[PDB]
């Protein structure tokens, strides 16, 4: 076990908004 | 004619690491119920941040 508390939902909100994809798909890697 | 023989002290392997296991070898009471055991770095010790 470990002390471990969930941040301010002001701060997740905020933060969850901005999370680009991290793979996509691109017809081109030329 | 008896043989004795004792377990080594250090360890044995390919390859052997320093890790953090906080009261790893604690005998006595049962002590503060918070601990912090890191894994070997060949895992993902990212919980503990």
């Amino acid at each position: 076990d470990i002390i471990t508390r969930p941040t301010s939902d002001s701060i997740a909100a905020v933060a969850n908004a901005t999370k680009p994809a991290a793979v996509v798909s691109d017809p081109q890697s030329m | 004619m008896q043989m004795y023989q004792m377990t080594p002290p250090l360890p044995e392997g390919a390859v052997n690491r320093i890790v953090c296991m906080t009261n790893w070898a604690s005998l006595g009471d049962e002590g503060r119920g918070l601990e912090v055991r890191l894994p070997p770095p060949t895992d993902s010790s990212v919980h503990a941040y």
